[PDB]
This record gives structure tokens, C-alpha cells and sequence, in this order.
């Protein structure tokens, strides 16, 4: 409906500008501080090393920044592998789910080229499996609800409200299993805070996949089964995120 | 005692280029950044660029990108600056100074004069006209700077001002004043002694009353 | 291309007075440095990193500031403090300088001692004619000269020259030189030099007749 | 069918393991390049600046890393949380693209981000469907004029439908895949392959973040930055169709 | 001519500490990193740590973290190393050497001896028994190093080997051989002269044929 | 932390011969540096950054390598090249050294001249008894000594001492010293020193009887 499309565009547009105002308010001051700190570091180094021009230190920093940005670690000078079989498996998962954390980048043109076709073919294939699991997971949940629903109907609560209460329990348990349970898991496993863990969970299940937080990515952890197994969760949670939203949409329509 | 010793004044034709130097002593040349700075007469200081004598690295003020080339000789711990295609705008005093955040030691400066003029000796003319009397010497049409003016071979040193030179159609002119008790002149003679080293000119002029 | 503004560019102080000169930056800066320059000689690091004194510098000097606003202070002016002071920054390449603040000594006002001089006979024979006026040992520096030939004003072929503040009496002096051709000179008879200084409302005037 | 979905699970699993093998083969031999480059930078600097110990250079590099990680930028106007960049960042959320080339540093930022997305993504999906329908209308209508020609040439109405669908995507591809890649090549000084890589990683909403176009505006070319936003919107809407149909193709297979 | 001049040998009791120095000339002290290295007798070189004479910054080998303190005196361009709680395993030669990636100049080294032993003069014992004949001197139970062994006051200098000292229960022992034509001995007297500067001991021993 | 292995630790070359010594690293480094040390004196930077020669160093020396394997080569041995060479690395802090490779001059084989000496009467009176054996001017350096008392072998109370390669004849020498108490000594009669060297299949044996 042409009128509504334009209204909607204007609304979103306002949702973005509103977002922008808030993120700037919440993040710019931290960033402006960091910029200051970098310059303090420079000025301190110059004062201690007279053999160094500001401009030469500038180049060093640009060069260091590029390397760190390519995943170099400041701490060491040089064992664990980011592209071991388990991490590459995981990486592939991040594509077809469209999550795309990106905490480890492809460096080769072949890697990029292959990645294109891998995704084009992989994502729709996955979407199909997701719809499938969404229907099957909802079915199993709906069947399980039925037995407890029998109890509510005997207690003479109207069938219209019993349907509503069951939804509350339906999502609350899903939430419990796919939102709450994982966040508590990750808190203990990753040494994140509760807030960091929920942040991660939700960034993940929305498929936003920022990449600031990634479960299992930590180098020190001796945890082989961990990272693919987390993918097991991702599968189950995403489909439920999906299926529920779909049924809600149908109910609205 | 750190010291930066710059080479002396230089005089060059418009269009030519020019290379000037700064030898350092009292510290190690290669340990510190060297800068050059321009001061056109009695006015703002302008950073030209720097060189790292150890690495050869140079950066320049955008204003001077094409104009100036910095280089060094490590063995003689000496820094060089070349200026190119010189115009009048380049006439100034230039300093080498040391530092990578503050400029902590400076050379004594070197004066560049860009001009078509030829070495000319000055014409010296006396200036003759209460308890005090003032007399003067007009020294005109000389090139280049400097001249020096004394009075009665230095016996008159109080009461003396020599005014700064000014350019008059590509040549310099200044005058010198001396003030004396009127009992002293013309009862006693007063003569100004003018020297122009560049032309090997040494002239005495007696001030005679009108 | 951070810009440093020192305003005012000229100031004057009696000895004993407290002096403060400021430097404002076009954008923020972590440290300011100051140089002292006396005419004749290169700049000297005076204060660096905002408030540290270089080796030579006496304690009456101090520095402070932060961000975009910095200052150099003399607790009690002295004579040898007369100089030009420059601020400079290197929190961003390229380093830059303020345009300097010239600090002169204040003293009791003094009227110019004025003298006018006719062309020497030596000069005349060669065909030139320079008429010279000395305005000597006055304070303060603001002064105006006017040339008059036969009572009417002339402002062509005039050249002026000011001394620096005198090191012992803190006065200023200047010369004014009317340069003519012998031709122009011999056409008129009265030549007058006229000085306006704040010490008197009425000009000081020295004249001579070519006769 | 439950039996069939179990089969689909196993297929996917194989699609992932197969991906893993290939990425490991293509990328493992270059895992360590960035370290090597950082160390080369260090060693070069030490040789040029005898007043510096390796250990002192070490601390500098740590301190620089901390600052960069806080959002500092090597300098020789670059605010990621000024109004325009925060606007863009909000876009990367509701689209679910999630480049993540700039991280949130504050717990408030993260908290707000959770609610921003939960509300923002479905809202955007709605607008996307809307634009998808309206864009497809415009395309199919234009193609309908070309169809008139085929029908007069007595080409069967069934093939004419097919030629139009191929046209439908082919013309979109030209406008939303090919055109942008050629644009970005020149504008970002990327290679053709880097640009297509970017385009596709973007329109799939994978959003790795190794390549990002439109975060900041370009002086001497004002239209650039908005056109990219406009592009992402229209292209995502187009790409929806592409993805649904590759899906149908797969179901048929 | 760069030069690192280390201070002289030092002898200290177990438990004590010790400070040794390295004065640089021929370049500017503060421009370069200074390191110290340990060589226990004729064995691998061991990096102890470094100091940046300009900044005061120090880093140490884990092995030596507690043991060694590096310091510098900028004005006298001198580097210092203190060693603490000395044990026998600290006895070695120690070098100051310059560099931040290769060690391009070294001091001449300084020898540290750690020991409970007291200054003891040596017992000297003759060693008496073909055209050539070999005689010797056994020099035992002295502390500290060195001793000097000559033969006939140094007029007998070819044919001579003095073997390295060895430690036997906190004291040194060595011997010296001299080979001479048998026509010469015992026709001619052979005496080995042994000096031990530390105890102001000078001993002469005549080699006499076994009865 | 990075370990450098130089193997073998000893080698020998005739003059004119080509010589290659290697340094293998526990994990890769970008550059290797080498020092030359002659006994008595500090190490000298010889080769740095793998293949650059220090000032003094003659062209017959060269260096090469990469990653984990590095080498120093002499195209044509000379006499003044006899020394110990050390590699070192500083691609990772802390810097570390190889344990050195000693390069000696080759020469024609020489048998030891062997001499045994009974305890002096002077020593005996103070209750000790040292029996000494000199094995003099042999090559190569590998040699074995065996002590026998009344035909029965003894290894305890024995101390050995080797000279450095002689700078003129390129031989080696050693002492061996059996130290007993007077008691033990006087209990037996026959004392034999027995030397095994490459230059003969059959030991060289010097003996004496206490009476
Ligand atoms: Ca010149
Ligand atoms: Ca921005
Ligand atoms: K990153
Ligand atoms: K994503
Ligand atoms: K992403
Ligand atoms: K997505
Ligand atoms: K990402």
C-alpha cells in the first residue's frame, strides 16, 4: 500500500536516527577518550626516545594497527590453530546461518571466491533445514503442552485463556532452554559477565553476529567438543526463534 | 654544553639555490632529530621540516615541500639545508634547532639575502644643524649589510644611536646620531668613522657647522 | 595546522608588575612550550611541557594551562625580561608557533628631542638632496612625523626607521628622511619636520630655511 | 517427513565438514602471516632506533593495542560514533548484517542494543517485504513490456514466463550485484574479487566485517554514502527473491 | 674509538653482595641500550639483563630477576651492576656490552670470585725423576689466584708449561713443567721461582735429583 | 627461551681448509649473529644480521641461513682464525647464545712425552703425598690417562689439567695428579701412569717403585 510504505519508511528512518542519537550518547565519550590515550602514549614515547620523530612513530603505529587488525597478538613474538578442523567447521556454520561473526578473516582470494559459492548454496539449504526443525520442534513442544493443557481445562479456566497461558509457558520454557540456559552456561565457561553472555546469545540468535564475542574462540581453552556442540544449540535456538515468530505472524494475520 | 654552529650569512641571486649548514657538538648528532625554522624579519617562526640524522628520514611543512631539502653528514655531524629557485620571499633568518617535541637548542641563525645588487661602498654625508647638540652621519647607497659607525674613533660612545638600515631602490641607507654638550661643538671637532667591510671601505667625516 | 593565537601581540610592563601572556589553541593540545627571543639573537627554550623551566630561567617565570588555553607569567617584571615570547605545540605534526608577544619595559613618558638637518654640500654637488630628522629618546613608541615644504605637506620620498627600545633608558628613537632630487630641493626655501607625540597635544616642530 | 529431515541434517553436516576441509586447506598455511608482519615491523624499528629496547617497544605496542581496541584511530572526522556513523551502525543491526568493524565498549551500549534489535529487526523485515513487493512489481512490469515482444514472436507463453524470470534476476544482478562491485572497485580501491566478495557477504547479511563500504562520507563525492545505504536497502529486497527461488530449485532437485 | 672500561676484579664472601662498573667513552652513553652478560669459566654466555641509560628502564632474565640490579649514572656515563646474596655459582667473568639487537661493543670483562677462603701462601714442592729431561714444580694450597711460576728467574723460558689451577677444597693447586737437555741437569742447577702477590710470598725451589 | 645448538662443539681445520659451523634454533628466528672469542679476552661482534660482516672481519668469513638453521663459514682457514665462535639471537626476548664452537688448528699427530714424579720428601713430612704425571706436547687433544698402584687401577683422588693449544707448535699438554695421604702412599710400592693416545694401539706407561 503506497501510502503505508512511505509511512513505514519514515518510521524506520526515525528508528535509526533515534538509535544513532543513543549510541552516540553512550559510546562517543569512551571513544574520544581512547583517541586521547593513544596520543598520550605517543607523546610519552617521544619524550623518552629522542631518536624518534613524531612522524616516524606515526608510521610505526599505522603499521602495528594494520597487523593487529589482521589478527596479530600484541603479547607474543612468533601452539593452537584458528583454522584447525573444529574451528573451520564452526566458521562454515557462521556462514550458512548468516550469523557471520568474522573474528577470523579469510586472507586468500581462493578463500573468498570459494566462500561466495559456499554461501549461495549453503544458506538456502540451511533455511530449508531450519523451517523443518522449526515445524518439528514446535510440534514436539505443542504435543508436550497438550498433556498439561488437559489439566487447565479441567480446572475450568476458559479454553481461550488456557491457550494464552500455554503460550506463556511455551515461550518461557523455550526462553529458559535457549536463552536463559545458554547465558548461564557461557557466563561460567567463557568468563563473561551475565550481561555479556545475554548480549552474545541475542546477537547470535538474531543472526546479527557482531563478532566481539564468540563462544569457544578463546585460544587457551582445551575444549574440542565444546564449539561444534554450541552449534547444536545455535541450530535449535535459531529455529525456535524462527518458528515462534512465524506462528505469531500467522496469528496476527 | 650543547652547541649548534651555523654557517655564515649568504647572498644569492634570484633564481639560484643555496645550501647552508649546522655543525653540532656537545652531544651525539645521530641521537636527536634536527629541524629548520624560518623567521622572516622580526616576525612569526615557521617550521620548515625535520630530518632524523640516524635514519635519513625527512618530513616537510607542506608550504616548503618543493622548496627545501634536508640532508646530513653523519661523519662530520653536520646538517644541511638547501633552498631552491630563490625569490625575495625567501630572504630571512634560518635556524637549525634540535628536538622531537620541544626545540631545546638552536643555532645562532644564518641570514639569507636574495637580491640582484652588486657590492657598493656607501656615500657618507655629514648632518650638521641649547645645552645639548645633536649631530649625525648619513650613510647611503651601500650594499651589502653591514656598515658600522663610530664617533671620534670611539671616544664618543654615550649619546649614540645608529638607526636600522632600510632599502632604497636595491641599496641600503642608514644614519647615526650622536648627542654632545654644545660647549663641545664646534669648539672640538666631531667626526664619524664609517666602515663597510664588504667593500673594504673606511671613511671619516668631520661634522662642520653650516 | 593547529593554530596558536597570542593576543595581544604587544604589551608593556613596569618593573615589579606581574605579567601574563596567553596562547589559545584552535584545538586541544597536551603541552605548550615557550621561547624567549631578544632582538639580535635566536630563540631560547624558556618554558617547556607547559610549566617546566629551562636551565637558565629565573623563578619569577612560570607556565600553566591545559586543553586549549595556556599561559606564561612573570611574577615580577624585570628589565632583562623585555623580549618577544612565542608559544609552540607539537601534540600534532606539524609543530606550530604563536606569532609572538612583544614585551617592552614601561617607563615615565618622554618627549622627543627633535633635530632637522639640511642636505650637505657634498651631496648636493652629486645631484641628490636628503633632508633628515631625528626624533630621539622618547617614550612611549607611538609617534607621528609630518614633513612640510614651504608650509605645505609632503609625503613622497620619505623613509622612516625606528630603533629597538634602548637598553639603558628604555626610550625609543626614529629617523625620518625626505629624499629629493637637487632640482626639487632648490625650488623651495622652508623645510619643516613636525612631530606628534602623546606627551604634548601640540606638535613639536623644527624648521630651517635653505637660505 | 521426519525421516527425510534426518537425512537433511546429515547432508548439511557433510556440507559443513566439506567446507571445513577446504577452508583449512586454503587458510591454515597463512594463519601466521600477521604475526610475522608485526615482528618484521618491530625488528625494523629496533634497527633504526638504538635508544629503544625490544621490551620497551613491546609495551608501546600493548598500549597502542589497548587504545585501538577502545576505538582510537591512527592519525597522520574519523569518529565511528558521530551521528552518521551511529546511524550506519544502527542499520547494520536491523538488517541483521552486523559488520562489527566497530565494537560497542559500554555495558549500556550492549544493553540498549539488545532491545534496539528485538524491536528493530522485525520492524525492518516488514519494510523489506514491502519494498520487495514494490520493487518486484516495478521489475516484473518492465519485463512485462519485453514479454509482449516474445508473445508476438509466438514463443510459448510457458517459456516467456521463464525468460522473464531469468531476465528478472539477471537485470537485478546487473543493478545490485554487478553495478555496485564495479562501483566499489574504483571507490574503495578494492580488487574486483574483493568487491564481489563484499557485495555478496553483505546482501546475504553474513556481514563478516573484513570489508565495509559506507560507514563514513567521502569529501569530493557526496552522493556516495547515501547511495550505498539506498543500495543495501534495495539490494537486500532483491536478494530475498533470489534466495527463495534457489530454495525452490533445491526442493525440486 | 668506542670503549667500555670495566672496573677491576673483585673477591667477596658468600652471602655478601658486590657492585661493579662500566664507564663508556667514544659515543653518547644515553643513546644506546646497555646489557650485562655472564661467562662462567669457558662456557656458554648468559644474558643477565639490560638497562636503558636514558629512561632508567630495566628488564631481566628470569634466571637473574632477584640477583642483579642494573643502574646507571648519566652524568659520568657509567653503568653499574649489583649482584646480591652471592654464592659460589656466581664466580665468573661479567661483561657490559652495548646493543638492542646485536652486541656490538664489549667491555674487557671483570672477574668475580666468591669464596670463604682466606689468603694462603702456596706450598712449593719440587718434582724430580733420553737426551731431554723433564722436571716440575708442584704449587699447592694457595689462595687466591694468581701465582707466577718462572724457572731460574726467567732465564729458562722455553720448554715450559704451566697448567691451569684447580680447586681442591677451597684452595688452588697447579704444576709447572720445564724440559731441558740432560747434559744440563743436574750439571746445572734448576730452580723454579714462585710468587704469590696476594700473600707477598716469593719462594725459590731447587730441583735436586732423588738421592 | 629460544635454544641455540652449535654442534659439534669442537672442530679443527688445517690452514687453507674450508670451515662451516652451524647453529640450529629451537624455533624460527629472523636473523642470527655471531661472535668470535679468543681465550683471555671478550667476545667480538663478528657477523650480524645473518650475513653482514663487522668492521674488522676479513672476507674469507661469511654467514647464511634462515628460519631455524644458520651457519658461519670460512672459505679458507687461517691461523689467526683459531677461536671459539658463538651464535646469538634476539628475535624473541630474552636474547640467547649458542654454547660456542671451538675451532683449533690441525697438525701432524704427536705422541705424548710422558713423565711420572714421586712425592717430594718435603711434602711427605707434612703428611700428604701427591703423585704427578706430565703428558706433554701431543696432538690431537683426545687422550686418556690411567693410574695404577701395585698394578691395581685407581681413579679417586685424581685431578687433571689441560693447556690451551700451544700457539707456536699447536700441541696440547696435560698434568694428572693422584693425591693420597702419606698413609696410603707408604702402604704400596709400585706406581704407574698409563697413557692411551691415537698415535699408538699400545699404552705409554711410566712407572716407579717407592724404594
Ligand atoms: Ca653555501
Ligand atoms: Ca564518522
Ligand atoms: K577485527
Ligand atoms: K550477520
Ligand atoms: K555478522
Ligand atoms: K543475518
Ligand atoms: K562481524
Amino acid at each position: 500500500r503506497s501510502t503505508t510504505l512511505l509511512a513505514l519508511l519514515a518510521l524506520v528512518l526515525l528508528y535509526l536516527v533515534s538509535g544513532a542519537l543513543v549510541f552516540r550518547a553512550l559510546e562517543q565519550p569512551h571513544e574520544q577518550q581512547a583517541q586521547r590515550e593513544l596520543g598520550e602514549v605517543r607523546e610519552k614515547f617521544l619524550r623518552a626516545h629522542p631518536c624518534v620523530s613524531d612522524q616516524e612513530l606515526g608510521l610505526l603505529i599505522k603499521e602495528v594497527a594494520d597487523a593487529l587488525g589482521g589478527g596479530a597478538d600484541p603479547e607474543t613474538q612468533s601452539s593452537h590453530s584458528a583454522w584447525d578442523l573444529g574451528s573451520a567447521f564452526f566458521f562454515s556454520g557462521t556462514i550458512i546461518t548468516t550469523i557471520g561473526y568474522g573474528n577470523v578473516a579469510l586472507r586468500t582470494d581462493a578463500g573468498r571466491l570459494f566462500c561466495i559459492f559456499y554461501a549461495l548454496v549453503g544458506i538456502p539449504l540451511f533455511g530449508i533445514l531450519l523451517a523443518g526443525v522449526g515445524d518439528r520442534l514446535g510440534s514436539s513442544l505443542r504435543h508436550g503442552i497438550g498433556h498439561i493443557e488437559a489439566i487447565f481445562l479441567k480446572w475450568h479456566v476458559p479454553p481461550e485463556l488456557v491457550r494464552v497461558l500455554s503460550a506463556m509457558l511455551f515461550l518461557l520454557i523455550g526462553c529458559l532452554l535457549f536463552v536463559l540456559t545458554p547465558t548461564f552456561v557461557f557466563c561460567y565457561m567463557e568468563d563473561w559477565s551475565k550481561l555479556e553472555a545475554i548480549y552474545f546469545v541475542i546477537v547470535t540468535l538474531t543472526t546479527v553476529g557482531f563478532g566481539d564475542y564468540v563462544a569457544g574462540a578463546d585460544p587457551r581453552q582445551d575444549s574440542p567438543a565444546y564449539q561444534p556442540l554450541v552449534w547444536f544449540w545455535i541450530l535449535l535456538g535459531l529455529a525456535y526463534f524462527a518458528s515462534v515468530l512465524t506462528t505469531i505472524g500467522n496469528w496476527l494475520r | 654544553e650543547v652547541q649548534l654552529q651555523q654557517s655564515g650569512p649568504e647572498l644569492v641571486k634570484p633564481g639560484a639555490s643555496m645550501k647552508t649548514s649546522c655543525k653540532v657538538s656537545g652531544y651525539s648528532f645521530t641521537g636527536y632529530i634536527m629541524n629548520w625554522v624560518k623567521q622572516r624579519h622580526g616576525k612569526n617562526l615557521e617550521w620548515i621540516g625535520l630530518i632524523n640524522p640516524n635514519t635519513g628520514y625527512t618530513t616537510y611543512n607542506q608550504k616548503f615541500k618543493g622548496k627545501a631539502t634536508l640532508t646530513v653528514d653523519k661523519s662530520s655531524s653536520t646538517a644541511y639545508m638547501e633552498l631552491l629557485s630563490l625569490t625575495s620571499e625567501d630572504s630571512a633568518i634560518y635556524y637549525c634547532t634540535r628536538g622531537n617535541y620541544v626545540f631545546d637548542y638552536w643555532g645562532q641563525g644564518t641570514t639569507l639575502t636574495v637580491s640582484s645588487a652588486k657590492t657598493t661602498p656607501p656615500s657618507v654625508y655629514p648632518l650638521a644643524p641649547n645645552s645639548m647638540v645633536t649631530l649625525g652621519c648619513l650613510v647611503k647607497g651601500y650594499f651589502p649589510e653591514p656598515v658600522t659607525v663610530t664617533w671620534n674613533s670611539g671616544s664618543l660612545s654615550s649619546g649614540v644611536h645608529t638607526f636600522p638600515a632600510v632599502l632604497q631602490s636595491d641599496l641600503y641607507t642608514l644614519s647615526s646620531s650622536v648627542t654632545v654638550p654644545s660647549s663641545s661643538w664646534p669648539s672640538e671637532t666631531v667626526t664619524c668613522n664609517v666602515a663597510h667591510p664588504a667593500s673594504s671601505t673606511k671613511v671619516d667625516k668631520k661634522i662642520v657647522p653650516r | 595546522q593547529i593554530v596558536l593565537t597570542q593576543s595581544p601581540a604587544i604589551m608593556s610592563a613596569s618593573p615589579g608588575e606581574k605579567v601574563t601572556m596567553t596562547c589559545s589553541a584552535s584545538s586541544s593540545v597536551s603541552y605548550m612550550h615557550w621561547y624567549q627571543q631578544k632582538s639580535g639573537t635566536s630563540p631560547k627554550r624558556w618554558i617547556y611541557d607547559t610549566s617546566k623551566l629551562a636551565s637558565g630561567v629565573p623563578a619569577r617565570f612560570s607556565g600553566s594551562g591545559s586543553g586549549t588555553s595556556y599561559s606564561l607569567t612573570i611574577s615580577s617584571m624585570e628589565a632583562e625580561d623585555a623580549a618577544t615570547y612565542y608559544c609552540q605545540q607539537w601534540s600534532n605534526s606539524p609543530p606550530t608557533f604563536g606569532a609572538g608577544a612583544k614585551l617592552e619595559l614601561k617607563r615615565a613618558d618622554a618627549a622627543p628631542t627633535v633635530s632637522i638637518f639640511p642636505p650637505s654640500s657634498e651631496q648636493l654637488t652629486s645631484g641628490g638632496a636628503s633632508v633628515v630628522c631625528f626624533l630621539n629618546n622618547f617614550y612611549p613608541k607611538d609617534i607621528n612625523v609630518k614633513w612640510k615644504i614651504d608650509g605645505s605637506e609632503r609625503q613622497n620620498g620619505v623613509l622612516n626607521s625606528w630603533t629597538d627600545q634602548d637598553s639603558k633608558d628604555s626610550t625609543y628613537s626614529m629617523s625620518s628622511t625626505l629624499t629629493l632630487t637637487k632640482d626639487e630641493y632648490e625650488r623651495h626655501n622652508s623645510y619643516t619636520c613636525e612631530a606628534t607625540h602623546k606627551t604634548s597635544t601640540s606638535p613639536i616642530v623644527k624648521s630651517f630655511n635653505r637660505n
